[PDB]
Order: C-alpha cells, then structure tokens, then sequence
DNA sequence: TTTTTTTT
C-alpha cells in the first residue's frame, strides 16, 4: 500500500516539477515565489492537472480526502528541493484548487455529492473567529514516560490508547509546548437570492477554512467556493449526521490614488468654474435648487477641522437642513456620490452598542424628514452633532438634514433650505417612458472629494478674516437697530473653508468669504420662513 | 518659514518626477507653478532688502559684530536654500524636456514657461545640429532598442494613405498588413501608424 | 535538565551583568524586612521587570530563546533569579509558614517586543508557545479566587510534615503530569495525615477577557478578544473597561476535539495568555518631578497666579474670566470636613450657568471635562435619574451605578440641565447635598458615596434670559435646588459692537491657529 | 549627494530639535516672531540645511543640535530587536539619508554600525520581495509600507530589473 | 405567458397627459410613481385581455383609474375643481 | 536626455542578447557558397568573411551567432548545439553545484541567454529531448538563485567575489547589489572622520 | 429565529412571492411595510446576520378611515393615518 | 408562551 501512496506522491511531484506551458514551469515558479514571500501554499488549476495526466485528477476525485494530503506532501518535498540546498524546517503547505467547472446549486446538494469535490457559490452570511488545529503534537506516555508524537491532517484520529513502549488505557498526553497548530475558521453560506426557489427560505450551509485560506473574506460577500461535500457527527434523528463542506479554495466574486488621479484632480482645480461644474453635476435630474446644490457641495467637502493647543477642537463637519420626494432623491444622490454616507429618514453573542446614528462616522448621515424623524428624540442628534458625540459617541460625520413638512435643532444645524417647470416634467415622463419600454462622473466626484479632503486643509486669509469680522459685527449691529451669534459665524467660516477646499487653495480668499456669506444668507432667508 | 515655499516647490518637483517615471509612456509635464516661483522670488527680494537694511545698521554699528554677523549669515543661508530649491525644480523640468526632445522631437507648450519653451527649441536645434554633419551616418535620434529582427510584419494601426520609401511605396490602408524590414518602417511605427 | 541548569547559570551571569536588577531585588528584600519590623498596625511582591533589551545585548541567544521558547527559558530564568535572591537574602528567623512558603521571585519584561507585540485580532496560532504582548480593553473580569499549589500535611503519630505540590496548565509554563488534586489523607507508610492549612500554600487565580481596541476594530466585525490568566500580584491590577497592554506566554490547552470522548472532533484547542506582566494604558494620573514641584512652588510666589491660571483655562473661549476663576476654584475643590461624631461637611464646589444658545457654556463644560483629571459628561435629556445616581439591576439583583456614583471623588458636568426631568432633579438633590446616594428599591437597601463635584449648564426658561423678568421666572429650577447648588452664573449675550468685534477677532485668530509642524493646506494628523 | 538631487533637498528640508547658545536680537522670526529677540538656551527645532551651518558657526556655536527622536535610544533598541518589523517609514520618510547626514555631522560609530545592520537586514527581505514576481500580496504590501523612500526607490529598480528579466526570458 | 409591450408612440401622449396632470396638481400633487402606476395598470389591462402589446385603450383606462384615485384626495376641498379639470382626461374620450 | 533612465546604470536583457549574438558558433550549412575552381559574396566587416564565401553543405564551421540565426530563420542553416548544452554536461554541472554549495559552477558566461535563444529558434537541432534540457536548465537556474541569496547574506562594503556567476544573472542583480554596496560604503565613510 | 441548534424562519411578507399579500387593520408592521414598499425585499440582521429576503409580491390593503365613518372633509390621507410615503407607494 | 412583581 504505502508504495502506492509514494507512487501518487511521486506523480504529483513530477506534475509540479514538469508541468510546463510554452516555456515556463508555471507551478515551479509559483511555488518558488510563494516560498519567497513565506506563503507556504500552492494554488493549482484542475484543468492543468487533467492536462498533465487525467489519471491523477480522477484518482483525486475518487478519494479527495486522502489524495489531497499526499499532494500537499509532494508540494512540501518540492519546496524543500527548490528552496533549500540538498546536502547543505518548512511547514506543511496548503493546496488551493480551482475547478472552474459547472456549479451545483446549494439546494441541489445531497447525498450524491458526499465526499465529492464540489464547486458552487453563494454569499457569505457570517464569519467565525479562528481556532487552533493541531498539525503536530508532542505526546508523553503517562506512566512509562515514553516520548512520542502525532502528525494530524485536517481531513477525514485520536490519542493512542496503547503504550507502544499494562501501562494504561490512555497513558499518552499532549505537550502543548512542543506541539504545533494552525488556524481554522468557520463560515456560513446561503444560496444566491436568485437561486432561492419561489417563496422559499434561502438555504444555508457551514464551512471551515484553515492555513492561508483563513480570513480571506468577510460576511455579506458574494463568493464562489470549491470543497468536498463533508458530513460530521455533530453532538447536537437516528443515523442523522450534520453536513458541512471543507473549503478547498475560494474565489471572490466582488473582490491609494495614483499619479493619474492626482493629475486629474489638479486639472479639475485648474478649471475656474470647477465649483459651478460641481453644482451643475449634483443630482442633475433635480433641476433648479441651485443653492441646494451649493450646500450639498459644501457639506460633502466638510471643513478644516482644527484642534487647539488647549485641546478644544474646531468642528469641520458642516450640517445642512432642507425642506416632497425631491429632497429624497437629492439625499439618495448625495449618499450615492458620497465617499461614505448614512441615509435613513428616521426609521432607524452578547453585545450592545449605540443606535444606527452612532455607527455612522466620517462621510455623511442623511435623513429625508426630521419632521418625521423623532426616534430617540432630537436630543440624541443634538449631542451627536453639536458635540460630535462607555456611552460616548466617538463619531464625526456631516449631517444632511431635510424635511418637507414644517428652534433648538435649527440652531444646531448649520444651513437651512427648502424645496413649476412643466417642460422638465415632460422630459422626466419621457425618460420614465424610455426606461420602461458640466458633466462629471459620480465615481470621479467621489475620488476628487475624498482626495481633496485628504490632502487639502484651507485656512482663512487674514483679509478674509477682517472681511468676516466686519460682516459679522455689521450684521449684529443691523439686528440691533432692527439673532446672529458665534454659531452662525462658525458656520460661515466652515463654509468658506469648504469653498477654499474645493479650490484646493491652502489659504482662503475673500471670494470664498463672499460666496460663503451669500450661501449662508440662503439659510437665513429660509430661517425667516 | 522662508524654506516652506521651497519645500512645497521641491515636493511638486518630486511628484512630477514620479509622474513621469511611473508612467511608462511619455507624459506631458505639469503646469509651471509660476505662482510659487513668484512668491519665492518675492521672499528672496524681501531678504535682499533685509540684508541691505542690516548693512545700514552695521554702519550704525548696533552690535554688528555678533548680531549683524548672525543675521547676515542666516539671511544668506535662507536665500541659498531657496536658490537650491528653485534650481532643482527647474533642472528637473529641463531634463524631462530634454527627454521629450530626444524621444520624439528628434524623431503641451502651454505647460512650459516661455523661457522653458525657448530652451526646448534651442535644445531641438542643438540635437538636429548634432545628427547633421559628422556622425550623420548613424541616426542618434534612432531607437536605442537593438535591431534584433531584420524583417517584421506590420499592420497599419491608422490609415494615412500611401507613403514613399527609398525604393518603394507603402499603401497605408486600415487593416492591411505589410511584411517589410523593420528599419524602413521604424519611424512610422514610432509615429503610431503601424502596429507590431 | 543540563540545558536547564546551563540556562540557570547563564541568567545568573546576566543578573551579575546588571547589578541594577540585584540592587532592586535587595531594595525589595530590605523594604519588606523593614515593613515587618515595627508594624504598629504593604509588602513588595517578589517580582522583577528585566529589560528585554538588556538580555538581547548580554546574550542574544538566551534573549531569542526567551522570546520564542519561553516555556524552556523563563522557568530556569526565574529559578536563577529566586536562587540569587535567596542566597543574597538574609531570610532571618523565617516563620514556620515562611519556611514552607517557598515564595519565589517572578520575572517581567519592558518594551522592545517587535513582532512579538500584537493585538487580540492580530494574534495567530503560530505565536503559540511564544512570549508575546497585546493591547486592548479589559472586559468580563472574573473574581479573585484561591488556588491550591501545596498541601502541607502533618503526619500525626509520627511528628512529621509531608507536603505535596500541585500542577496546573496555568501554574506551570511547561506541561507536567496533572496532579490528582487530592489532599494527602494518609501517609504512604499508613499514618493518617492532617491538612495543615496556612502552612499549605495557595495562590490567587484571576481570569479576564481583553478585547481588541474598538478604535482598531474593523468595520462589520466583532472585535476579537483573548483571555489572560492573571495570578498572584498580577491579580486585581485592573478592572473592566481598562485599555491596557499585557505581556504573557500565548499558550494552548485542552484536547480541541482530539480526545477520544469527542465525537464530532470539529473543534479547536483552547488557547490562553499566561500574563507575566501588565502595563496599564491610560491613553488618568498626572506625574510630578522634583523640578516640576520646585517650578510650582516658585509659581505660587507669583502674586496674581490665581488670575494667570484662570486665564490659562478656556483660552479659546473669551469673556467669562470670572466663570474661569470659578471653574479654577471648583477644580481645586476645597476642604471637606467630617466631624468625629459622623457629620459630613461638603467641601466641594458646584458651578452652573444659565446662558443663551451658542453661549459656549456647553463648550466651556467640554473644556472643563477634557482638562479635568476624572470627569463625567452628560446632558439633561441624555441623563436619567437612576442612570445619573444609580439603577437597581437584575444582574442576584445588583445596583447599577449612575453617573454620580462614577467619579465619586472626581468631577461631573451636565448639559441642558434645565431640560433635565424634574424627578431626576430631585434625585440629584440628595446626591449633591448629602454627597452620598442611597437606594432602597427592589428590596435592595444601599448607600453609596456620591461626593463627586457637579457643574451643570442650562438655558433660561425663555431661551433668552430676560433681565427684566425675575431669575425665578428665568429659572425653571426650584430655588431649593438653586440654593442647594452653589454658584449661579447668569451669562447673557449683548450687542456691544466693540465686544462683538473683540470676540469676532478672537474666534478668527482661533481658526487661524497653525500646528507648528503643519502648514497651510496640510490637514492635521499674558 | 547631488546639489540638484530632489531627495537630498527634501531631506535637508527636514528640521531637527536645537537650542541656541546666544541671545541674538532680530532673529525671533525663527520663532515666527520677528519682533522678539532670540535668547540663549532657546530650545528651537530648525531645518537641517540651516541647523547644520548654525551648528558649524559660532568657541561656542550659535546653536546646538539636540539628539532627535529618530535617533532616540528607543529607536536603536527597536532596530536591534527587529529590523524588518520596524516601520522606518512611520518614524520618518527619509530616515536613512538623514542618518548618514547625522553621522557625517558627528562621527557616531555605534550609530553607523546600527544603521549598517538595519540596512543589510531590511535589504535581504526587500530583495526577497522584489524577486517574488507575480506570474500585490499583503505581506509585500506591508513591507513596502514600512519601506522608506530610498528603500522604495531601490525596490522599484530591482523589481523592474526582475520583471524585464522574466519578460525577455519566458516570452520571446 | 402575457407580457404587455408598452406603445412608445402612445407613450408620447402618456407623457403629455402626465405633464397636464402635473400642471393641475400644481394648480392644487402628482409624482412619477403615479406615472409608473398608470403604466403598470395599463399593462394589467392588456394582460386581462391576453394582450402582450399595450394599446391606447389600456392607457385610457389606466389614465381614468389613476385620475380617479387622485380625485379621492381632497373631496370637499377641490373635488369639484378636479372634476371640471379632468372631466375630459378621465371621462372624456 | 540622450539615455533613458532604465538604461542609465545597466543593460536591458536586449543588450545582453546583442552582446551574446556577437559571439561565434558551430553550424552546419545547408548551402555550398564555396565556389569550385572549375557571384554574390558576403564581404562583411565586423566579422570574418572568409568562411562565409566558403560554405559547403553539411560541413561544420563557425559564424557569428546573429548570422547563424538569420540563416536558421531560413531553412538554409542548422545550428550545432554547444557541447556544454548536453544532458551529460548539465547533469555534471548540477552534481558539481550540489557538491560545492559555496561555489558556483563553471557554466559559460552566456549560458542562460544562449540556451534561451537556441530553445526558441533551434529546437530542431537539439539532439537530446528538448523538454529535459529545458528542465535541467531551470533546475540550474533555481540552484544558482539560491546560492545568490546565500551570498547576498554576506553583503559587505569591502568587496564581493561572484566568480563563475553568469552574465545574465549579473545583469539581473546589478542594480540592487550596486546600490546596497553604495549605501553601506557611504555609511561607513561618514563614520570615518 | 429559534433553535432547530439555531435556525431562522421567514415571514408572511416573504412567503408572498409574486403573490398578492392581503392585509388590513392598519408599529413594527408599519416599518416592515416601509422597507417592503421601498424595495420588494426584507432586510434582517437577526442573530447578527445581516441579510435580505426578496418578497417581490403584490400587496392589498384595507382599513376604516381614521377608525370611523369616512369624512369627505379633509383629504383621503387625512381620512386615514398612513404616512404619505405609504400612500404613494 | 404565559403569568408576574417589580423596576425602568
Ligand atoms: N464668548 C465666547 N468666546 C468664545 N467662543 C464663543 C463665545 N460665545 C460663543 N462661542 C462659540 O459658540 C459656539 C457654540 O456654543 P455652545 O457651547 O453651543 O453655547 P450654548 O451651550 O450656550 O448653546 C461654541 O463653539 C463657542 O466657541
Ligand atoms: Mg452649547
Ligand atoms: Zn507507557
């Protein structure tokens, strides 16, 4: 017998050391590189193995559980031969497969597929935490003190009951110190929503991965998997055994700026009407609402957050308020183009955390109707935005407020806004008809905005400073003769920062102050309503 | 501090150098940062005024031996630092311009400063002067890739009509393939008309 | 064995190399001895923190062995340390218990762990059986508990003492045959034994769960956590919600399904970190050096230093100098007397300001919070009367600690206190006044220290304080609570073009602030 | 180093902690306050290009170079413990070249030895990575991230060399 | 089996009709959802008579039905005014 | 600038190729240019012309490699395999390598490039099974790379001694080794006062 | 979700697959409809397992206006309590 | 689930 196993090992060694296409021992080179990066594991294409010799592939398919360990041993031997000079150690290598053949729907799997190399796909619903699997053990005999060890595989053993040099029923014991172990995860997979039959629950199934296949994906990720349909005697029906799958290999269905991106952003900055182009670009379907587009730009751009030496911080996240579905579409577009966003109109294993708003950080948080939103009362939002805050909310995100139906929260929010062209309505109807029967790409704005906010950090120019001081004091005096306070001044300053950040100017300009006050007035006039 | 503007300029220079190097294909150089250079020059002029006033005070002799010593030395050092920064940026742009000239001109003007444009024109004149005269037999602008292949089959990437040759004429017809010696059509390939 | 003794003598040489270790050992020994002397009525534990870099330099081989194979190097190292201590120690007239104590010396390490430094999520099976350190926040701290290690027994009718030691995975780095854990009942000869407690030695066993830093926690992932077996002095060195870095030997346990009794055998071996030393991570308690104390003393020499310190506070905020001084005094607190008869004399200050919206009073409280050594931040609506003082929790039914209970000797602050529910306000009354909290709900009578200082904020009854209308009209709080509370600071906005411009320039310069390292356009991170 | 060497200029731009040994007036602008006069023992961190010369001139030099954090005892301890794991990029972008500049400024032999070690050790793994051509791994990605600017440049060069070798060799 | 096909040529009249409805909603509230409902119910009309091609009559019935479902809004407020406005759109033919 | 950066401090594989083709090689002409005592002539400059005008069918001779390849592109020439390119020779070199881990084998300075060229455009001539030859060459490459890494372990300012390292490997490793040596020397010199 | 062990079960809305969902007597049900009407699918993170269930089914509703005899005065929406989004969808 | 003081 052992001779036949050695023969199979030799055959696989020959396959690895000989399988060549054109003028490259693809597998030899791949193994050498993977060793070079210490990634002691090889990936093999099934088609290639078949091409080398159908017989080995068929034998593998017949008894994968035993054939695979032999193949991994062959990989180990080849690695030693190519990476360590002979007559002059490495761990067991993980073997990765890719059949790329016809799949089997999760539901279809049954007894027929038992112990067969299966090929399928789904979406991973959850991911366990890694556990220890003893590749190698150090074993002491309890009474005669006879040393020994065991080399176990993650396929298809228990501590021997016999002395092997009465001594006892199980005199052997584990020496954790000398023993060696690996990682092993557990993943659960549900059939593709489409694959789900009519009005049926989506089926689910559990897997295990190890070695380098560990931590390769995250929950809620469409993926295609190859493994042996396996069954284990769960401690949790007569002769009923729990079915699982041993993950042979994984492929990701879904799977920083370079020179080109920064160049493109620089050129965008070169454009004088870049800001106007943006405003034209946000929710083009939402014609009009120019001030709304401007405020959207500002909020998306945030502001120059600053931490004073005393520690007190200057917020940089602007928060805008809007006042039917027109605003709903606006916020939907904002979240679409937003690098990070949280859209919710107020509707909103032993661990509890803060509400949905708490999880939001960076990016933006949008709500179609505050007038409708009252969950957790306004005060939660009051704190979460004014203070950016065991129960502390360590989050920092701009809030895009909006409410079609008709104070303290108004004082909280920076900008305030509201909202017939029949021809655009005809055009929209014709667009709906077609679907049923300047310009800039959303991804481009996403990349540009994130890049700018990552690299720029504008500062009010001193001349802008005097202009702002004069404007604020003048507004307050005009109010006296007839309220604007430091809150509004901070809002205006942050708007100016946003404008400069759009222009990428490291310093601001009185142009930015002028435009920012113009916009803020729009909130003021709406505040009048 | 005065050196901050030079630091920004040299950062831009490094960014454009990496821009060119990373991109295998030749890339038009970025816009000249005329604003930054002007600001640094204004700083240098202010330092010049400060040095002149410092010499005036030395004639007033207000602790000149030490105070004027140190102030003059530090002003000179800052000015030298700015000089080096500007020189490095300009030299990098010059070298990339030379690379462009050798690569294609021998075979984005708005981005170039008028001085840079004049310099590039002069460099092209110099190169054509070199390839003309002694050593003309070899085409210095010629490809630096060794001519391993005597004959190459080529498909016209872009139709441009018939073209002349020393002893023949090539009819450039979209999706038409030619089997001709590499050397004869290397210039056309560099011009992008010909494929493979 | 021979390798073990060789390592013992090698570590002896290492100790000889750095007398500082031996000097510290002698300080410990002498300190404990003098403490025992003249005890009118704490003892330093036998433990040393050997600098890892010192080992790396003195003998890189031994250092690497410790880092990689602690189970084979740390044991002999601590053995050598204990032997050096004992030989060097006088151990005069040891008590009978001290004779049987065999109290050894432990080892510990400081910094410079390199790759061995890790995080609960970044931990990996490969690191098993290797000395490593990780950082995280403590959770689910198990209670202290004794643990038998020796069972000193007296053989009655023979006048002799027969002890037996005990082995456990946690106790010993190396694997050993498990002890039966049975008290020696009868002498091997046949003479009945007697369990001589006290003479028999026990240790303190604790189990804690350190979880990955939530800041590090990746999105859509429950932070991984690992357990640490704190022992002896290491026990009770922390508590839940403690961000800490620990050093220990990441070790494996159990059968992981390998046992025959296991049927599925789809499980993995248990793993633990036998923490050898723990380094608490506040990022708190400020530190002082003689030079700093002298600076403070000289500073007191300054006459108006009070004013200077007050101005130093809330430097970003402007105009509330008097409130700044009040906050200063509050932070200083005062003297809380307590009569021998039992009477309690509040010595703490409370500060509260009724201010217009955007007055920065909330921002001022934020500053007081961050600057404070130990503060409690909350708000009217966001707070609860039980949540503020205490809530009886079903757990035996326990009593949840409210804000007041927290930071009992520290400070507390409330935003929009006027908006606080009046029921919870009367709940506060007793806390603040008596400086203590008592609860007798759910059949659970309790009393708690509640001397934490409180600094609330509020807006007037009408949003804008109408100076014409009475403060009682402008203040929704009962005068009892107001009189209960200490210092009322009514702050009102005013359109003083000069003052308006003053604050405008203040805020403008504030926003113009520049981090010395950073420049224009460079995002962060008298 | 070349006078027009971009990396050299940028490294020289980096500033170091320093302290004055004279109270020169009309130099408070160094403290961003031109009105104020510089004072003796004034702890100021200054650009390398400037700080160097200031140290040279003065006899008592006008300024002293304080031991920078990048050459703190902690840093050398970390280097000796584990060169590869060290994130040289985090401590500084141009750590190497600046270390050479320091050694030139002060003949600190031990520092040179430590730097030479670090260099060789990290270069070993750098070569390993560059040679491991993909027929962007996370391991080599993090190694690159810890990689310094000069290390990054050398890695790019070596990787390109290997890529050309493979390309010409396996393919016509 | 029946999968109605919308009549783009008729869908032009649908567009102008929806524009008229929008104008009257501004006079005293339509949405693209109303247009989609009209299309869906026209498809349903086609299906009831096993028509895989939506006809103008499907759209007429859809228009009438959706206009009525709009009329149910604001009875005492505007019902009469809406009736006068849409007597031709919903009932006229 | 007259020279691309990637060519500034090394030779690309193509230059290595060219310099290799500058060499001569055994060949078996399938033409008889030699005119009998009983016409186009080569008359080259950079290489011999005497032989070229004396080609005789199936008569071994030397010609610069690139001419041989030009003819081989035609059916009119056959490229004689170099003796070192033989299963026996490759096996002997492999055994020597395993015997002397410290030292490299005495392969031709141009063994890798020459083997690649012949494999690509001379598969027919090779007497031995071509696949075996490719495999053995690959194994030699692997062993030499391993020894290269081992030698790199001892990189030092003083000097290096590659000995029998092949030209292709030398060109491959030029940039890394040179740069590392430069930095190490810079550091040590800076240490010097 | 209940032990089977640990298993989940679907909901009536999910059970409706292209099938009319008869309902009347118009809380949690309201938000469930909200998510349903916005997209004919049912998101769920029960047991910390985020997922969705595509119902893709027709819906039929009925109720008593404002829990009393219909009132011609005030619009139909005012005659009921359903949120305008619900009405429009 | 159902019943159930008790607190929140
Ligand atoms: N006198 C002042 N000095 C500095 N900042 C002020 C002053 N008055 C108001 N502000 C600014 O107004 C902002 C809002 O203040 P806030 O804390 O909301 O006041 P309130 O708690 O009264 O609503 C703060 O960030 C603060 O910086
Ligand atoms: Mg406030
Ligand atoms: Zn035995």
């Amino acid at each position: 017998n052992d001779d036949d196993n050695t023969e199979i090992i030799k055959s696989f060694k020959n396959f690895i050391l000989e399988f060549r296409l054109d003028s490259q021992f693809i597998y030899r080179d791949q193994l050498r590189n993977n060793i070079l990066v210490k990634n002691y594991s090889l990936t093999v294409n099934m088609e290639h193995l078949i091409g080398y010799n159908e017989d080995i592939y068929k034998k593998l398919s017949d008894e994968p559980s035993d054939i695979i360990p032999l193949f991994e041993t062959a990989i180990t031997q080849v690695a030693k031969r190519i990476s360590i000079l002979s007559r002059a150690s490495l761990p067991t290598f993980q073997l990765i497969l890719n059949s790329n053949a016809n799949q089997i729907p999760l539901r279809d799997l049954d007894s027929e597929h038992v112990s067969k190399i299966v090929r399928l796909s789904g979406i991973i619903i959850s991911t366990s935490v890694l556990s220890s699997r003893a590749t190698y053990l150090s074993i002491m005999c309890r009474n005669c003190r006879h040393t020994t060890s065991i080399t176990i595989n993650n396929f298809n053993v228990s501590l021997p009951r016999s002395c092997l040099s009465n001594c006892g029923p199980d005199p052997y014991i584990i020496i954790h110190e000398s023993s060696k172990f690996i990682d092993q995860q557990f993943l659960k997979l549900q059939e593709i929503p489409e694959l789900v039959p009519v009005g049926e629950m989506p089926r689910n199934l559990t897997m295990t991965c190890d070695r380098y296949l560990t931590n390769k994906v995250i929950p809620g990720t469409r993926v295609t998997i190859v493994g042996i349909y396996s069954i284990y005697n769960s401690k949790n029906g007569v002769a009923i055994r729990t079915p699982y799958i041993k993950i042979l290999g994984i492929q990701s269905d879904v799977e920083m700026f370079t020179e080109e991106e920064e160049e493109e952003f620089l050129q965008l900055s070169r454009n004088p009407k870049l800001y106007e182009i943006l405003t034209n670009s946000i929710a083009p379907s939402i014609f009009g609402n120019e001030d709304i587009k401007k405020a959207i730009v500002c909020l998306l751009m945030g502001g120059s957050k600053k931490i004073l030496p005393d520690g007190m911080r200057l917020r940089g996240d602007i928060n805008v308020l809007l006042l039917g579905t027109a605003k709903s579409q606006l916020l939907k577009f904002v979240e679409k183009v937003s690098p990070i966003a949280v859209y919710t109109s107020g509707k909103g294993e032993f661990y509890l955390e803060g509400g949905a708003m708490v999880l939001a950080d960076g990016g933006v948080v949008c709500i179609d109707e505050f007038d409708k939103m009252r969950d957790e009362d306004r005060v939660a939002i009051h704190e979460a935005m004014e203070q950016q805050t065991t129960t502390v909310l360590n989050s920092r995100t701009s809030v895009l407020a909006a409410a079609n139906p008709i104070t303290t929260i108004l004082s909280r929010f920076d900008m305030i806004f509201i909202v017939h062209n029949e021809e655009r309505d005809i055009s929209i109807a014709n667009h709906v008809i077609n679907i049923h029967t300047s310009e800039i790409s959303i991804e481009k704005m996403k990349r540009y905005i994130t890049y700018c906010r990552l690299k720029c950090a504008p500062r009010l120019s001193p001349q802008a400073a005097e202009k702002l001081s004069s404007n604020f004091v003048t507004i307050r005096k005009q109010l006296l003769i007839n309220p604007i306070t430091i809150r509004q001044l901070e809002a205006i300053i942050r708007i100016t920062e946003s404008l400069a950040k759009l222009e990428l100017s490291p310093i601001a300009q009185e142009r930015h102050v002028d435009e920012a006050i113009r916009l803020f007035q729009a909130s003021t006039m709406d505040a009048a309503s | 501090m005065y050196g901050d503007l030079g630091n920004k300029l040299v950062l831009e220079a490094k960014r454009t150098k990496q821009l060119y190097a990373r991109s295998n294909q030749d890339v038009n150089l970025p816009m000249y940062h005329e604003d930054i250079i002007r600001n640094i020059l204004k700083e240098v002029s202010n330092l010049r005024k400060n040095t002149e006033y410092l010499k005036e005070q030395q004639q007033l002799g207000m602790l000149d031996d030490k105070v004027a010593k140190c102030q003059y030395f530090v002003t000179l050092l800052c000015m030298e630092r700015n000089k080096r920064c500007l020189l490095a940026y300009q030299r990098l742009r010059t070298d990339i311009l030379d690379s462009m000239a050798w690569n294609n001109n021998g075979l984005d003007t708005n981005n170039l400063s008028h001085q840079e444009q004049e310099y590039l024109k002069e460099y092209c004149d110099l190169i054509t002067d070199l390839k003309s005269g002694d050593l003309v037999d070899i085409d210095l602008s010629g490809s630096l890739v060794p001519p391993s292949d005597v004959f190459i089959d080529v498909r016209v990437l872009k139709d441009a009509g018939e073209i002349q040759t020393e002893y023949g004429v090539f009819n450039l017809i979209k999706d038409s393939q030619f089997f001709v010696r590499q050397s004869d059509v290397e210039r056309l390939i560099q011009q992008g008309y010909l494929q493979k | 064995d021979a390798v073990f003794g060789d390592r013992v003598r090698r570590f002896q040489e290492f100790l000889d190399t750095f007398t500082s270790y031996r000097d510290s050992v002698r300080s410990i020994q002498v300190y404990n001895s003098n403490n025992a002397a003249n005890y009118n009525d704490n003892i330093l534990p036998h433990r040393i923190i050997i600098s890892l870099d010192d080992l790396r330099e003195f003998d890189r081989s031994f250092w690497s062995g410790i880092l990689v194979e602690p189970a084979y190097f740390i044991p002999p190292a601590e053995k050598a340390l204990t032997d050096l201590a004992d030989s060097m120690d006088d151990v005069p007239h040891p008590n009978a218990s001290a004779v049987s104590s065999r109290h050894p010396w432990k080892l510990s390490f400081k910094g410079s762990f390199g790759a061995h430094a890790l995080s609960p999520r970044t931990l990996t099976a490969q690191h098993l059986n290797k000395l490593v350190s990780v950082e995280g926040i403590v959770t689910k701290t198990s209670l202290v508990r004794p643990k038998l290690i020796r069972s000193v027994h007296y053989a009655a009718k023979t006048g002799r003492f027969h002890y037996r030691d005990y082995t456990d995975a946690t106790t010993t780095l190396t694997t050993r045959i498990p002890t039966p854990a049975i008290y020696p009942t009868e002498d091997t000869e046949g003479n009945k034994l007697t369990t001589e407690y006290g003479y028999s030695t026990f240790i303190d066993h604790q189990r804690i769960t350190v979880q990955e830093m939530p800041e590090m926690a990746p999105a859509g992932q429950l932070p991984r956590s690992i357990d640490v077996i704190l022992d002896d002095d290491l026990v009770d060195k922390t508590k839940p919600g403690d961000r800490v870095n620990v050093v220990g030997v990441f070790k494996s346990l159990g059968a992981g399904g390998m046992n025959q009794s296991n049927s599925n055998t789809l499980i993995g071996f248990k793993t633990l970190i036998l923490g050898n030393t723990v380094y608490p991570l506040h990022a708190a308690r400020q530190m002082l050096t003689d030079f700093d104390i002298r600076n403070i003393n000289k500073l007191s020499k300054k006459k108006d230093i009070f004013d200077i310190l007050s101005q130093s506070l809330a430097p970003s905020i402007y105009g509330h100098d008097h409130i700044k001084k009040a906050i200063l005094l509050m932070l200083m607190g005062g003297v809380e007397k307590n009569l021998e008869n039992g009477s309690h004399l509040r010595g703490d200050i409370n500060i509260l300001m009724v201010g217009d919206p955007s007055t920065a009073k909330s921002q001022l409280l934020r500053f007081v919070l961050n600057t404070a050594s130990l503060a409690i931040a909350t708000t009217g609506r966001g707070s609860s009367g039980v949540g503020l003082t205490a809530a009886v929790t079903t757990d035996e039914r326990r009593l949840e600690a409210g804000a007041m209970v927290l930071a009992d000797r520290g400070v507390v602050c409330i935003d929009e206190f006027d908006k606080m529910t009046d029921v919870d306000r009367v709940a506060i009354h007793e806390v603040m006044e008596q400086q203590t909290v008592t609860i007798a709900k759910a059949g659970i009578h309790t009393t708690l220290n509640a001397r934490c200082s409180v600094i609330a904020a509020a807006n007037p009854v009408f949003g804008q304080y109408d100076v014409n209308r009475d403060p009682h009209q402008n203040i929704a709080l009962p005068d009892s609570l107001l009189s209960r509370f200490d210092l009322l600071f009514v702050v009102t906005d005013d359109i003083n073009e000069i003052r308006d411009r003053s604050i405008s320039e203040h805020v403008l310069r504030t926003h113009r602030y520049l981090p010395p390292g950073y420049l224009e356009g460079e995002p962060v991170r008298p | 180093m070349g006078y027009y060497d971009i990396d050299d200029v940028l490294a020289d731009g980096t500033e170091f902690p320093c302290k004055f040994q004279y109270d020169i007036p009309g130099l408070g602008y160094l403290e961003n306050n031109p009105g104020r006069p510089i004072t003796k023992n004034t702890k100021l961190s200054l650009p390398l290009w400037l700080a160097r010369i200031l140290a040279i001139v003065g006899p008592v030099p006008f300024v002293e170079l304080l031991p920078p954090d990048m050459f703190s005892t902690k840093v050398m301890n970390a280097i000796k413990t584990d060169p590869v794991a060290l994130d040289l990029h985090s401590i500084n972008s141009h750590f190497f070249s600046l270390a050479i500049k320091w050694i030139m400024l002060f003949s600190e032999k031990e520092l040179a030895n430590v730097v030479s070690e670090l260099l060789l050790q990290r270069a070993q793994e750098l070569n390993h990575h560059a040679s491991s051509l993909s027929i962007t791994n996370i391991a080599t990605s993090t190694f690159l991230l810890k990689l310094e600017e000069m290390e990054k440049e050398i890695y790019k060069k070596s990787h390109e060399s290997y890529k050309d070798t493979k390309r010409w060799m396996f393919k016509k | 089996k029946i999968y109605p096909k919308l009549h783009q040529m008729d869908m032009d009249k649908v567009s102008r009709v929806y524009a008229d409805l929008r104008r009257e909603s501004i006079s005293t509230p339509i949405t693209v959802r109303h247009l989609e409902s009209i299309l869906r119910i026209a498809e349903s009309f086609a299906k009831m008579r096993l028509s895989e091609f939506v006809s103008s009559y499907d759209l007429d019935r859809a228009i009438k039905v959706v206009v009525d479902s709009f009329v149910d809004a604001q009875k005492v407020s505007v019902r009469r005014q809406l009736r006068r406005s849409f007597a031709i759109y919903t009932l006229g033919h | 600038m007259s020279l691309p950066a990637h060519l500034q401090q090394t030779f690309s594989p193509e230059e290595i190729q060219f310099i290799v083709e500058n060499e001569p090689i055994k060949i078996f002409p399938r033409i008889t240019t030699r005119q009998k005592i009983r016409h186009t002539r080569w008359q080259l400059i950079t290489t011999d012309d005497k032989a070229l005008n004396n080609m005789v069918a199936m008569r071994s001779t030397e010609v610069v490699l690139w001419i041989a390849l030009l003819l081989k592109q035609q059916s009119k020439c056959s490229i004689v395999a170099p003796q070192w390119l033989t299963t026996k020779e490759l096996d002997r070199k492999i055994q020597y390598e395993k015997t002397h881990p410290d030292r490299f084998s005495e392969l031709p300075w141009n063994w890798l490039v020459l083997a690649r060229i012949l494999f690509n455009k001379a598969k027919d001539d090779f007497h031995d099974p071509i696949h075996e030859l490719r495999g053995k060459i690959q194994d030699l490459r692997e062993i030499r790379q391993i020894k290269v890494l081992k030698g790199l372990k001892y990189l030092n300012e003083s000097h290096l001694q590659l000995d029998n390292l092949s030209l292709l490997e030398i060109n491959e490793l030029r940039p890394f080794i040179t740069e590392i040596m430069d930095k190490l020397r810079e550091i040590h010199t800076a240490s010097l006062t | 979700v209940r032990k089977d062990e640990w298993t989940l079960e679907g909901g009536a809305l999910v059970l409706a697959d292209k099938g009319v969902c008869l309902i009347d007597e118009f809380d949690q049900d309201r938000t469930s409809i909200h998510e349903a009407m916005e997209q004919q699918s049912i998101s769920i993170s029960k047991a910390g397992i985020v997922t969705t269930l595509q119902a893709r089914c027709s819906i039929i509703a009925a109720a008593n206006p404002n829990g009393g005899r219909y009132n011609s005065t005030l619009p139909l929406a005012q005659n009921v309590s359903l949120t305008e989004p619900i009405l429009s969808r």
